[PDB]
């Protein structure tokens, strides 16, 4: 029978491509394939097709799905398509077409609708893969209901909680530190990884911290940043399979980049805040993203570039670093050069992650947000990518999901469990409405359940009336948390029984395969140039070429959705 | 007091609407939180004065905030609104179509690829077939149902909706009314044929060898006359 | 000596024969006897009955109270009476007069007073059974400090949060999903009980689930209720003594209501919402009430019958089920009929239990108060019932408290543990202030201990400053917690160590005793009668006699009590 | 509504700061929470106005109370202020150095040797 398009996408989602507008911003996703056989779809409801003996099986299956998202858009760098996603044992069981192949054609084998299958309505929806914030200062634990409540289900970087050292640096210090860090955790629904001290010249006091339990360490100027600091933690973290992330040495004290980038030796390193605002040498920090050993993120307050940035940070810099009213500006010269470079090195696939900075130079509910306003920006300057095939944004697109999902995923050793929306990979998605894609999620799944969504009146008869605001769902609860959360680890602490030792009860997973990722190991960023700074005009250069970006003066997913 | 921890929700949505009110007094267009917050704080307000119905509140709601009292592809992103209030009567919902009138502006738009209709069912051959409704009350038969193991009420030549069901659209219903006569399109089931179930008419493959074991079956129990 | 009947009612609240007004209500609860010996009642406080060797005995007992709830008046099915409460290893030790032998008269003497005794003045406070809602839906782990804020410790239902499954249905699906809740379960305060799917025409799928810990099987139509699943489920339930819920066929697809009550062939069976707006066979679901076998429940949308009830209905309907714009009606003639029916059949005692169907189509926080505004409407239009023995609505009332406490325990298989103020049974009592009975309580105990009640300023000089709001108890807390809370399982699951193998902290309990329960077992509410409905005028009639009552204006517990 | 949990926060501080502007309106001076909550709530309104830099605001705030609208001693406990607000351009942080007009009253002062 002949369904008009209009009833079909109303009833169904986009299929084949329809182009979804991402928000409120000029970036268009277009259905690249759909998975469905036209007639055959999964609706869920009264008199609907999931219901015994029909699109639910009474044939029993040894695939048979706990979940099924039925119509999803998946927006990942695998690709814009539309499909039904189904969930078992808290991992995506299979991608494609779900149902009763008693009753159905074209039904996927191990997508198996059954008795024991729970519904979930994706038409109309887009799926993603839950968010890596690999900059976490662990300074209040209030910044995991922000996060979550934004897209962001894993959080990797340092802290002990409001204390100078946290405040400053994403590091939980020593055994006793870290093993109190990893046994507080045990209380949250976000997926955690620690990093110890990396500034020492001495092995011992370094072996100590991935034996207890750090997913690598954090090399921050606080503790002094040296060739000699350099060195030594990257040959600790070579032997024992473990990320490194650096925050250079601002003031040239030590030496100059160039002088840094020799101690590295070409090791693998994660380069926080690379544009410099958040630190490190000035003013050719930025100049480090060209080489392929820099596996290099960004902090939020910079991205995107707009008209109050340099205004806000001549004096978020004061705060943070508790600098003399006497200092004014040095900043107000070399900042909008390397703001504006940092917004098209995105856009080129140079610039490779999004983090936060959260609480200590960055936001912990905007890594999401400001990405997106980020691709809106540049599309809105620089036009559609020349990469594009078709009108559609696809390639910029998954050039910017990647920044916050796989990328970083990559990066810490975790992209075997988590990052995408693939086949055997742990069930943490979040749901989108597209009108408030990348800015206000629907529902957060971890593990396969239900952990954070938005929620109306908990008293009222339906779960839509007002107030509708984000709440703690089931999956977040009890010893069901323990089932859906997990405690990244070293190798060594893994094997040695960590979880066991420190009566963990959280699921623990090694970090494996860190120390061999280099630019060409990432999705959709594997931009390699050489960057290059005038240390007079401050102007960044790419290839000999001006790399720059205009400021905007209004972002897309801001004013239209938030009351303050 | 004895504050409930849905009265304590309440007062933030309430605050939220006098803050939205504040901000459409001094000009500005309201966002996507500031006008649900306005129009749940009218229609709170109206419930606790106790003179207006559920069905008075739903209509009078209805672009209770115009166009250029919000900003662009508001009106669109809240198509419907609901707030649960006290009414001398007890806590009622009240249910708003298009609380905000919508403009041209749309966050979250789907531009078709094609104006074209979508071929559902494609190259299944289509049954016509002629039924009534006999009984006293109306029904409705879903889209994957076994056309077959359909109510009792209804009459038709069962030997012919025989492993097929409606070619309609995937989760939608055929309603056939008391004494109603309709012309049903049949197309045969996919897959493997296996019907399990319903009425347990079949419960098994419908091919020719089950067919005569089944109509006997619906014979014996009231489904052929 | 002779006291005056003012002062001692002020000293010991009320005695045989007075009467009192519960809430704002036109109902009257009689004192129908007082246990204690006038003289020796027992008061708390400095100078007073409660002191070494005085009230409170010096001479060891094995039967001293851990908790004396003094001078309360006990409303339950067991009748309305004046009565000490003592409770003992978080059950009800005895009920009669609490005291010291050693120097008082009428002790009664298994409710001794001793050094290990705390005090609970319940002086002028009405104590009753907590609340049993057999229709939760588990979407928002928030529906249960409102449920405890309106005198409900109990909760049987389904669900794995707010997934499109559960917005519509009470089942938690399979034995994965089983597992992730009972140990979601853990972090809560109130019992629980979970519902799997019983629309299934295969053995397997069906036993899986009871083994997995399911207390029953919910049959809902958007999963398919066909007379098929109807008789798999029911064999199933029936081989494991559990109980089944049922949501009934309201399209008639394959069949109408008496095809459904001959596949049920005359099995126990729990019929939510019966008056059918919640769903069920248009337009004569309701017509089930009559018959033996079936257990029927109202949900809260519909109770009392008011002049807001349908407007609010035919669109509360849509954002539940999810329907088109273009639907208008149907509803508008087949709804006033059977909403109006179900508040006199309540009355009548054809209807054994009030439910919620909380964020599916009905309110958490509203059993009690509608169970009470309903008979309160019923009171104020049919009159005082003609069963009543004096100027007093104690057999009314007993019908009404029956309808949450001891039918929905019966009904479930927990009429042993919990379900009223008994002897032997788990201490799971509500104190309420008669001004605010049924509207808003003051203590809620469970496992005879604190664990919610209305608090005051938590800086305070007292408990009584500004603002007063329900907090959280100390018996909600910790490993408290694991000893006041139940997690009901099947008898299968149960005795085969469920507890342990998913390790569960909380007290196990198996339900048992559910396939023989029918309207002969309930309390208050045994009436069988033939219901039918006009298919053209939609007007239900009992015994041929049109049932029937008149939409309410204004209802009692409302307007007086909440800011909004 | 879809409020998240840094939503819920602020709406406090506005309250917060509604609260003092109704005592300053009552003649009464003000002490810390309520200053801070006053200016906290101007540079939200400012924000959400959206015709004024974050420049422009961190000059504006400064001695935004006077010595004389506040208690003694409140200008000197608070010698700066932060506050997040959402712009057109998105949330930024306005900081403010000296919001309160300081007084030679000193709560914890150091007095030297
Ligand atoms: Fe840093
Ligand atoms: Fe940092
Ligand atoms: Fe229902
Ligand atoms: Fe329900």
């Amino acid at each position: 029978m002949k369904m008009k398009r209009q009833e079909y996408v109303n009833t169904y989602g986009p299929t084949t491509g329809d182009k979804v507008r991402l928000g409120d911003t000029d970036l268009w996703a277009e259905v690249e394939h759909d998975y469905t056989v036209y007639g055959e779809e999964l609706k869920f409801g009264a008199g609907k097709t999931i219901r015994e003996g029909m699109g639910q099986s009474n044939s029993p299956d040894e695939n048979t799905l706990d979940l099924v998202i039925t119509n999803a858009l998946i927006i990942d760098y695998t690709g814009i398509y539309k499909a039904d996603i189904g969930i078992k044992n808290g991992k995506i069981h299979g991608i494609g077409k779900a149902g009763n192949k008693d009753m159905q054609d074209g039904v996927t084998p191990h997508m198996v609708v059954g008795v024991g299958t729970e519904a979930l309505a994706g038409e109309g929806m887009i799926i993603t893969a839950g968010g890596i914030d690999s900059h976490t200062h662990f300074l209040s634990p209030q910044q995991f209901p922000t996060a979550l409540a934004n897209g962001v289900t894993t959080m990797f970087g340092g802290g002990t909680g409001p204390v100078d050292g946290t405040n400053a640096t994403t590091i939980t210090p020593g055994v006793w530190n870290l093993h109190r860090m990893l046994r507080a955790a045990e209380e949250y629904g976000m997926n955690v990884g620690l990093l110890g001290k990396g500034n020492s010249s001495s092995r011992a006091q370094l072996v100590e911290q991935v034996k207890a339990g750090a997913i690598g360490f954090k090399l921050h100027e606080d503790w002094g940043t040296t060739p000699s600091a350099i060195d030594h933690c990257l040959s600790v973290a070579d032997e024992y399979d473990v990320q490194v992330c650096i925050h250079t040495d601002t003031v040239n004290e030590a030496g100059y980049v160039d002088d840094t980038l020799r101690a590295m030796n070409g090791r693998a390193i994660h380069a926080y805040h690379i544009e410099g605002a958040g630190g490190g040498h000035s003013p050719d920090v930025i100049t480090m993203a060209g080489e392929v050993n820099i596996l290099p993120s960004s902090t939020t307050p910079t991205i995107p570039y707009t008209i109050n940035t340099v205004a806000e940070h001549l004096d978020m810099l004061m705060t943070c670093h508790h600098l003399d009213k006497r200092i004014r500006f040095s900043q107000s010269r070399i900042r909008p050069g390397s703001i504006a470079a940092e917004d098209t090195l995105h856009d080129m696939g140079v610039i490779a992650m999004t983090s936060s900075d959260s609480q200590a130079m960055g936001r912990a509910g905007e890594v999401i947000p400001r990405t997106w306003q980020t691709a809106d920006k540049n599309k809105k300057e620089f036009g559609r990518l020349t990469e594009e095939k078709g009108d559609n944004d696809n390639f910029r697109i998954k050039r910017y999901i990647s920044k916050y999902t796989i990328n970083p995923a990559i990066t810490h050793g975790v992209s075997e469990y988590i990052g995408s929306v693939e086949e055997g990979k742990i069930a943490d998605l979040v749901v989108w409405n597209p009108a408030f894609f990348g800015v206000k999620p629907k529902i957060i799944i971890k593990g396969g359940m239900v952990v954070f969504s938005e929620m109306g009146d908990s008293n009222a008869s339906v779960p839509t009336p007002q107030p509708v605001y984000y709440r703690e769902m089931f999956g977040h609860h009890g010893k069901a948390k323990f089932d859906t959360s997990i405690t990244f680890v070293s190798k060594v602490a893994y094997e040695n029984g960590i979880k066991e030792k420190l009566g963990l009860e959280r699921k623990v997973l090694p970090v494996k395969n860190c120390r061999n990722v280099t630019k060409k190991d990432f999705k959709f960023n594997n931009t390699t140039a050489k960057i290059t700074v005038n240390p007079e005009t401050f102007e960044v250069f790419v290839n000999g070429k001006l790399c720059t970006s205009k400021p905007a003066t209004e972002v897309a997913l801001a004013s239209r959705y938030t009351f303050f | 007091m004895k504050l409930t921890p849905k009265e304590q929700e309440k007062f933030l949505l309430y605050y939220a609407g006098e803050v939205a009110r504040k901000r459409k007094e001094e000009g500005l267009k309201l966002n996507q939180p500031e006008a649900i917050a306005y129009i749940s704080a009218h229609i709170m307000d109206e419930a606790r004065r106790g003179k207006k119905t559920v069905a008075q509140l739903m209509e009078e709601c209805v672009h209770f905030l115009k166009k250029d009292e919000v900003m662009p592809g508001v009106g669109n992103m809240v198509p419907d609104l609901g707030v649960e209030a006290n009414f001398p009567d007890g806590t009622k919902l009240v249910t708003v179509n298009w609380p905000i009138e919508p403009d041209d502006f749309k966050a979250g738009e789907i531009k078709f690829a094609s104006d074209k209709d979508i071929e559902l069912n494609a190259g299944k051959e289509i049954t016509e077939l002629k039924v009534t409704n006999k009984g006293p009350k109306s029904l409705h038969v879903g889209s994957h149902f076994h056309f077959f193991e359909a109510n009792r009420a209804l009459e038709f030549d069962r030997e012919k909706a025989y492993g097929k069901r409606l070619d309609i659209p995937s989760g939608n219903t055929l309603r056939i009314g008391a004494g109603e006569t309709k012309t049903v399109h049949l197309i045969p089931i996919g897959g493997s044929k296996k019907i399990i179930g319903m009425n347990g008419l079949l419960n098994g493959i419908a091919d020719d060898l089950h067919k005569q074991k089944a109509l006997e079956k619906a014979k014996h129990h009231g489904f052929i006359k």
